[PDB]
């Protein structure tokens, strides 16, 4: 019968598989016949040595070395990625916009994949609201006259390069980028994107969020939070800062701390969670589906190893809010008691 | 024509074993020392139980049994005719051959070497703390390494996990052969992240201290 | 110059010490994990740095991939887009003349402030006008000394 | 080394900037209006 | 798990407490051995060789990179996966 | 400690106060460029007989 | 710069355009109703390096990553011609090194002030 | 650096300096590296030539 | 060594003296006695202190060379000049001195043990010093010691890696045990840098609850330098 | 006293175990029957001779 399983069926199957068989491995001389891995490993880990790199291997978790006795290539992303194109007809809901116009330039054939230029913004949180994108776009044109001035002068990042280097470098580059006019040639306007103008921006999000070198300098100087400057501060000769210059990094430095960007940016939890512990990713925290399943002495001890796991990493957090330091002139840990001023 | 081969070195080594049982039985150092060669460490262990007692030896003595221990010509036997000639399964199948008696053999040696060579930095006039500056120490290590990787893979593993570990913590300064056996432990490991690593530092710092043993490391591990 | 604040310590038998925030900034931790700063980066990732920036966390890529070897200046062909003002480094042709067509030196910054991509107007090889970071000198140096 | 290279399965390999196989074949073959124009 | 190893569902719970029990355990190890290696306060004084037995170097230390049950791989019998890793893995997966 | 003080401000005068603008060297294009061109110039009495 | 690369490309089966958490099940739809529910995945059954049985993404129906060593596309940055800052250990042989006079007139970390210095 | 390689920079009676010179490991260190500077920027070059043509406009 | 062919030197010089005893008609014999007895031996054996005497100072000038209180090579015997050649095979038993000895005696078909027994004594020298292994061995140079290493809490780069700092480096110091249990293993590459993290001490401020915490990247050598330790400390 | 007992004790087991991993090795036959579970049904707390 289609489909239905049966006697013959049965004394078939093992004739096909066993057929004159004096052990399960009567086929092994072949050497493409042997070395497969399909129904296990066992038949090509031969002495102790090698069953015993096996176990520390797949202890410190590495991959099998006699796994990797069957080679098997794998399944190229291309393959995969031309199928599913194929099977969708085309991905036409995923090309970028402008593959749909004349001669889209290479870079609109591939798909709208998050490349990481998102990584940082942290004023668009899921959609990005009324020219929330097009300040974005924007300040990727920002960033983007960052990197020219950046390899102009030479400020490139560096692969060995230290702290103390890094942020010199920084605040290097800080001064030329925040004093250096930013280019609008670059300004280039991307598919289903708004093309909009410097005072627009200004009005909408303020001039603090789009602030001119004289809005920074009041930013970076003063100490005051109270003042985030919402619109236009005079220039230095009684007109309006009709002007922009290069984004850098230590303006936002100094906004990121008062509460009214902390909220505008929607991060607000700071104050809420600034000097706490993490909850503890205990592993093998079960969900209650099966701390039904573990009997009368295993839930205890799940409850038991949960708990000295969470105790673990609390005081964990208490080592790490105690910030103690090895004194050597004192060949001991300091602990401070507390602080001065400006000295 | 393989089997006759086999069978002929299989000859070679089981006479030699016999030969020197029958002179143990029935001198003493070079008898030990081809013991140890042929893989009888449980005869030359005796001997140099009784070699201690008088102070008949030296940094340099144990240092010798230390090597020799690491069964060469039983290595070279096996390789014949278990191995099928594989270099890298020798090591492997030495090491069922007691790898961990030959190896605690090798170990108390070692500590027993380390022992005579302070005694000689503190008896040669200049008392002072000086027994790893001695080479001879740090070639107790790279004697020590060697006839580790010659036993099971617990200890091929422990070359570079305690052996490397006691080595820095000791403050024995490293020689290539240690550099190497670093590699070929990380390498019969198969920890090529590692191996790889080791042969970076050298090659940017001690490439003329890079000798063809290590890439023999690499060779034998990325196999 | 030194603008401290100084920082009244704990020792561990109870004598208290007047040192540095810097001599403090300095000194080695009892157990320093990578969650540390989570609380500005709470339940998604903890990071090494301010996430509310995005202009740091684009460093931190910069930095980040610089470091892995996905940035550097690579040798250059035509086809990466060698328009006016794209950031270039250079190498000098050293000046002489009664010499070989050419005597080349060390890769030295640069940036584009005339190029043609035509096959006509700048043939094999593509002289490269390009104005170095030293002063703006403008010389013509092919795209084989580009990077 | 590997007589199938690397660039072809590894992932890491993969191109940022791999356009495939129906992409320019399509967006290719096309011919936007002739008639942007009014008049013209 | 050994006597239940062919109910789909309860190989796999009893699976659940075996990685329960061991992590348990392994924790355990890995701070009752790492206190019997700080128990090397004893050794560190200006017996500086003590010539050959050491107990953590090397009566103790010989033995080597520990290997925790929540992760060595054990089949049905108790004895490591003749099965290779994925396999093992999918079937060693959460009753979720 | 003069001895050590009048060597530290000569090398100071001499090297180091030469080498402090790496901007002025043209980092090292310039430095042999003018090579290139002292021998340029006098081509005639380096390489004659 | 694909984001989440290393869980992405790299590690998730099937590239990030297959979905696999999903069953054969029956629905009244003319297509989805073409694939009958699958009796699940056997419990003891020892599959095959390429084929899963597909109840998660990380046992697909078919394995995409390879069994082979995962390396980085050897990057093309110029280990010769680039600045790198100067260690302690290579300024420890400062004195000895063959190098060019941008080497030496670097803007970035300037290497003969290391070395009169 | 090895022997052959010295033997190989040295094997010549007279030079430049109307004397014959003797190539040390150093004065071949830096003749090496520039040759392997040379190799790597066209090396590099190809590659840079092998990854970019794409199917779009190859 | 396979072949046994270290002795068809002497055997081709008995062979001889028997082909001269046969041709007389004289009966022979095959044994150690006949070995010791052809003159190869007989002259091989009387170099033994001048060949022993150089090994012994080669070594021991070497080390002074590049430590130097301790020689690996053990009591040769000096005055002793019987136990040299059996102190030799013991010294390095991974090579046949007995055939190195007698292979180095021709030189281009000249008998330097004849004629040129300086050249010959640093000839064998060179010989032995490199067929032996062993001689590699106590004739290796001092290479600096690689500090293991783990990943950065704050990640700068990652190519900037947590140095293994032991109490040799820093006695004035954590009670460290060995980087295994303390988590270090082996990684350097053509890049790495080795690095101590710590961050600047947060007081009370609004950054140091709302930042992230600032490190000072503290970068140590990448090798511990053991000989440059111990010559400091002679140094005092 | 305790230690170095039982070093003497784990030295006779790994022995124990080496005589077998070394059979198990070399037996042809019981290599052609591939198992795994051949190099762990047997250990030093079941080889003939035993401790109690």
């Amino acid at each position: 019968k289609k489909h239905v399983n049966d006697e013959r069926i049965m004394d078939a199957m093992f004739f096909r598989s066993d057929a004159y068989r004096k052990t399960q491995t009567d086929e092994h001389w072949n050497p493409y016949m042997r070395q497969d891995t399909t129904h296990g490993v066992a038949h090509l880990l031969n002495n102790k040595f090698d069953i015993a790199r096996r176990e520390d291997r797949l202890s410190k978790g590495e991959q099998d070395l006699t796994e990797r006795s069957v080679m098997h290539f794998g399944v190229p992303i291309q393959q995969t990625i031309d199928e599913f194109v194929f099977r969708h007809r085309n991905a036409r809901g995923e090309r970028p916009l402008d593959y749909f116009k004349p001669f889209p330039g290479f870079r609109d054939f591939r798909l709208n994949r998050m490349y990481r230029d998102v990584e940082g913004f942290s004023l668009m949180k899921q959609r990005p609201e009324f020219l929330e994108w097009e300040l974005f776009t924007r300040y990727r044109a920002h960033h983007q006259q960052r990197r020219r001035i950046a390899l102009l002068h030479g400020l490139e990042p560096v692969a060995n390069e230290t702290a103390q280097e890094r942020d010199a470098r920084r605040e290097k580059l800080d001064e030329i980028c925040e004093r250096t006019p930013f280019d609008e040639r670059e300004l280039h306007t991307n598919d289903d994107e708004m093309q909009v103008s410097g005072e627009t921006l200004r009005s909408w999000f303020g001039v603090y969020m789009l602030p001119s070198p004289t809005v920074v300098e009041a930013v970076v100087g003063a100490s005051a939070s109270v003042n985030l400057h919402l619109f236009p501060l005079a220039d230095e000769m009684g007109t309006a800062d009709t002007r922009e210059n290069v984004l850098s990094s230590r303006y936002f430095n100094r906004l990121l701390l008062m509460e009214g960007f902390q909220n505008r940016i929607s991060r607000a939890f700071m104050g809420n969670v600034s000097g706490k512990a993490p909850e503890p990713v205990v592993q093998y925290m079960q969900p209650p589906e099966v701390l039904r399943h573990f009997t009368a002495e295993e839930r205890a001890m799940y409850e038991q190893y949960v708990k000295e796991q969470t105790s673990k990493q609390l005081g964990e957090w208490a080592t790490a809010m105690r910030r103690r330091r090895w004194i050597p002139d004192r060949q001991q840990y300091g602990h401070v008691v507390a602080q001065g001023y400006g000295v | 024509q393989r089997k006759r081969e086999r069978e002929a070195r299989m000859r070679a080594f089981s006479a030699s074993c016999s030969n020197l049982l029958r002179l143990l039985e029935g001198g003493p150092f070079d008898l030990a020392i081809r013991l140890a060669q042929h893989g009888l460490y449980q005869q030359a262990s005796r001997i140099v139980d009784e070699l201690h007692q008088q102070r008949a030896l030296r940094m340099s003595h144990y240092g010798l049994l230390i090597d020799a221990l690491s069964a060469p010509c039983l290595g070279q036997r096996i390789l014949y005719g278990s191995a099928q000639c594989d270099p890298a399964l020798t090591y492997k199948l030495l090491g069922d051959e007691n790898g961990e008696e030959r190896a605690q053999e090798a170990h108390r040696w070692f500590d027993m070497a380390f022992a005579l060579l302070t005694t000689e930095c503190r008896m040669s006039g200049s008392e002072h703390r000086l027994p790893q500056a001695t080479a001879a120490a740090t070639h107790l290590v790279n004697a020590l390494m060697r006839a580790l990787l010659t036993c099971g893979y617990t200890h091929v593993s422990a070359v570079p996990d305690a052996v490397y570990d006691r080595m820095g913590l000791m403050g024995i300064s490293p020689t290539i052969s240690t550099y190497e056996l670093v590699m070929l432990a990380l390498s019969l490991q198969g920890n090529m992240k590692e191996a790889e690593s080791v042969f970076s530092f050298l090659r940017r710092h001690h490439n003329e201290h890079v000798t063809i043993g290590s890439f023999n490391a690499l060779l034998l591990g990325h196999r | 110059e030194r603008f401290v604040v100084p920082l009244s310590v704990r020792l561990e038998s109870g004598e208290v010490l007047d040192m540095t925030d810097e001599a403090f900034g300095r000194y080695e931790l009892e157990l320093l994990p990578r969650n540390v700063n989570h609380a500005l980066n709470y339940g998604i990732g903890d990071y090494a740095y301010n996430r509310g920036n995005y202009i740091e966390t684009q460093d931190v890529i910069w930095e980040e991939q610089t470091a892995s070897g996905e940035e550097g200046w690579s040798p250059a062909t035509h086809a990466d887009g060698l328009r006016a003002g794209l950031p270039v480094r250079a190498r000098r042709h050293v000046g002489m003349n009664a010499n070989g067509s050419r005597i080349v030196s060390s890769p030295q910054r640069a940036v584009i402030v005339a190029y043609d991509r035509q096959p006509f107007f700048n043939p094999e090889p593509r002289l490269v006008r390009v104005a170095f970071q030293s002063d703006g000198s403008v010389e013509e140096v092919p795209l084989a000394n580009i990077m | 080394a590997t007589n199938i290279p690397r660039s072809a399965w590894d992932p890491a390999h993969f191109n940022t900037n791999w356009s495939d196989s129906y992409s320019t074949e399509i967006a290719a073959r096309r011919h936007w209006p002739a008639k942007k124009w009014s008049i013209g | 798990t050994a006597l239940e190893f062919h109910k789909e569902t309860v190989r796999r719970v009893n699976r659940q407490k075996v990685n329960v029990a061991a992590s348990l355990l392994d924790n355990f190890f890995e701070q009752e051995w790492v206190a019997m290696l700080r128990e090397s306060e004893s050794l560190e004084n200006s017996l500086e060789q003590g010539a050959w037995p050491d107990k953590k170097t090397d009566m103790a230390r010989r033995l080597g990179r520990y290997i925790p049950f929540a992760r060595r791989s054990l089949d049905e019998n108790g004895f490591p996966t003749d099965a290779r890793a994925d396999d093992y893995a999918r079937w060693m997966e959460a009753p979720a | 400690r003069l001895t050590i003080l009048k060597r530290n401000d000569y090398i100071q005068r001499h090297l180091i106060d030469v080498t402090s603008n790496g901007a002025y060297l043209g980092f090292g294009d310039a430095v042999w460029r003018v090579f290139f061109s002292a021998v340029e110039a006098h081509k005639a009495v380096l390489f004659g007989k | 710069q694909l984001q989440s690369r290393e869980r992405l490309i790299l590690g998730t089966h099937g590239a990030g355009v297959v979905q696999h958490a999903s069953v054969s099940q029956p629905l009244s739809v003319n297509f989805q109703s073409s694939v009958t529910v699958a009796a699940p995945a056997a419990d003891l059954f020892r599959t095959k390096v390429h084929e899963g049985t597909g109840t998660s993404g990380k046992d697909p129906y078919l394995r995409t990553l390879p069994n082979q060593e995962s390396r980085e596309p050897e990057s093309s940055v110029s280990q010769a011609h680039i600045t790198v800052a100067p260690t302690v250990d290579e300024c420890s042989t400062l004195d000895r090194r063959w190098e060019s006079m941008q080497y030496w007139f670097n803007d970035q970390h300037p290497r003969l002030v290391i070395y009169l210095r | 650096f090895d022997p052959e390689l010295i033997d190989f920079f040295n094997a010549a009676r007279a030079g430049p300096f109307g004397r014959p010179d003797e190539y040390d490991a150093e004065e071949v260190a830096n003749f090496v590296r520039a040759d392997l500077k040379r190799l790597e920027e066209q090396c590099l070059n190809v590659i840079n030539r092998c990854n970019v043509p794409v199917p779009g406009a190859t | 060594v396979e072949e046994d062919l270290l002795q068809c030197d002497v055997h081709l010089r008995v062979g001889l003296h028997m082909r001269e005893a046969l041709s007389k008609g004289k009966s022979v014999g095959l044994s150690d006695e006949v070995l010791r007895a052809t003159s190869l031996v007989t002259d091989v054996a009387t170099v033994a202190p001048e060949v022993a005497r150089e090994l012994y100072q080669r070594h021991v000038e070497a080390l002074r060379e590049n430590w130097s209180a301790h020689g690996l090579l053990t009591a040769l015997d000096f005055t002793q000049k019987d136990d040299a050649l059996p102190w030799m095979q013991q010294n390095f038993g991974d090579v046949d001195v007995a055939s190195v000895l007698r292979w180095a005696r021709f030189y281009h078909s000249k008998d330097l043990m004849a004629k040129d027994r300086p050249r010959y004594l640093a000839r064998a020298v060179a010989w032995i010093e490199l067929l032996s292994k062993r001689s590699h061995m106590m004739e290796e140079a001092p290479l600096t010691y690689m500090r293991k290493s783990k990943p950065l809490s704050l990640n700068t780069n990652s190519n900037l890696r947590v140095a293994w700092q032991t109490p040799v480096a820093r006695p004035d110091g954590p009670p460290r045990l060995l980087a295994r249990e303390e988590g270090y293993t082996f990684h350097h590459n053509e890049h790495s840098r080795f690095v101590t993290e710590t961050y600047r001490h947060p007081g009370e401020t609004l950054q140091s609850r709302f930042l992230a915490m600032q490190p000072i990247h503290t970068e140590v050598s990448a090798k511990e330098d053991f000989q440059e330790i111990y010559a400091q400390q002679q140094e005092q | 006293i305790k230690a170095a007992l039982w070093d003497a004790t784990r030295k006779i087991r790994s022995a124990k175990e080496a005589a077998l991993n070394r059979s198990l090795s070399h037996n042809q036959q019981l290599r052609a029957q591939a198992h795994l579970e051949h190099w762990y049904d047997e250990d030093a707390n079941t080889l003939q001779p035993l401790a109690f």
